[PDB]
């Protein structure tokens, strides 16, 4: 039970150091976009990101303590949420654009290339604008991303459940500590904690819509998905 | 299956 | 600026008094269920509940200050989330059962009466067990339900002062939840931990709504149940 | 002529 022994500053350090790299897409500027090719780009990217996510998740305090079955379930539940919160974070300093990768920065008009996707781009963009409005900090971002991992699938599972909730509570202590050290007042600290966690409601929604969309694209043979993506997708159905 | 394998490899 | 001036005790007071009534089902307990009849009972109940939900929403502090268009958007986004948290709350003291109405208390095996439904029942039952595990209180519930109303569609919103007002109202409700916890004697650390625990529930509520909406929609298409015009409209807003 | 619109204006 070593996750439980960490201080708040050690929690932050572990999470910052666990951060996966920002990967490049296979975007080829020599050819124009199609629905099929944009969906190919985004899913090829996500598939590579997923590998780095599995390794990140193992570095999230407490996660390694869970059984393999428990780890599968949590990741199967939250993977698209985790991809999405990263995207919104990466896009913060690019108003009106989604930075999927440094070589793949798309506006809503480029989103229109794929049927049904622009509605999701709008949600992701609105959420990135919330992040910018709040002045969301990287240390706060890593806490939220970890809470998603541990929380989204947590009720859809008994002593490991208690253990998850202990870790989740430690991430809360960590968030508050970060806010106190940044000089937020006691009242500002609880008001911001709430604002930040309400984000996760929106991230969940966007994930659910995204999963339906991706499934739609699979079922109409728009793009071939890697076996890993096929399995991650099949978990939600 | 694949996710399960990847979680052991690292 | 009426809603920004409420005290914590007055906020709880207003939310408690705005509560909708608990409606009964038009269900007779001598007749077995079929997929059609059960979907008929659940949606008939929900349709009646929606009318009372509108009166409740108009009594949520700050809500009447928003434009009709914005009010519509928030209710369209959050309506099934709101029905579900009500369901989960009134099932809290009935382990393994969902209390849709006092004369319609359904077990997980009764969820199997409708295709694809037991999976949703299981999610609802797990959330209810969480409520029970946290010892969730009535004053906290009305706070959380109000937050869902104001939050779920808040980023889908030039009048930017609408968003800002609504964010002030959300902050007041946070202050109100914290007030309740301080009043119950929780330490600061415990207040913060509990506030987070309660808010993470709303991610699970949002998930269940999105699944529930996919299911209701599947039921509509294959014509297992005829829905009211209101319901068809509330459903059409999500696709 | 959304029902919701009308319910909101007629709320009690
Ligand atoms: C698994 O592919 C993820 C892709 C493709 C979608 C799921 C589309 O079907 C709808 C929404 C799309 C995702 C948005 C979030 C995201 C984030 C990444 O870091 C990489 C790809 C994606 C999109
Ligand atoms: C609008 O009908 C809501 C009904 C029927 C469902 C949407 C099913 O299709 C799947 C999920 C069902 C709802 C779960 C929550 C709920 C709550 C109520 O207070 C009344 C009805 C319902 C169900």
């Amino acid at each position: 039970s070593l996750a439980l022994s960490l201080t708040a500053d050690q929690m932050v350090s572990a999470l910052l150091d666990a951060e996966p790299p920002i990967l490049y897409s296979e975007y080829d500027p020599t050819r124009p976009f199609s629905e099929a090719s944009m969906m190919g780009l985004l899913t090829n990217l996500a598939d590579r990101e997923l590998v780095h996510m599995i390794n990140w998740a193992k570095r999230v305090p407490g996660f390694v303590d869970l059984t393999l079955h428990d780890q599968v379930h949590l990741l199967e539940c939250a993977w698209l949420e985790i991809l999405m919160i990263g995207l919104v974070w990466r896009s913060m300093e690019h108003p009106g654009k989604l930075l999927f990768a440094p070589n793949l920065l798309l506006d809503r008009n480029q989103g229109k290339c794929v049927e049904g996707m622009v509605e999701i781009f709008d949600m992701l963009l609105a959420t990135s604008s919330r992040f910018r409005m709040m002045n969301l900090q990287g240390e706060e971002f890593v806490c939220l991303k970890s809470i998603i991992l541990l929380n989204s699938g947590v009720y859809t599972f008994l002593e490991e459940k208690d253990h998850i909730h202990r870790v989740l509570d430690k991430i809360t202590d960590t968030l508050i500590h970060l806010m106190a050290k940044a000089g937020l007042t006691l009242q500002q600290q609880h008001q911001r904690l709430a604002q930040l966690l309400l984000i996760l409601s929106h991230i969940r929604h966007m994930s659910n819509k995204g999963m339906e969309h991706l499934y739609s694209m699979k079922c109409k043979n728009v793009v071939p998905l890697s076996d890993l993506l096929l399995e991650m997708l099949d978990a939600h159905r | 299956k694949i996710l399960h394998r990847l979680l052991q490899d690292s």
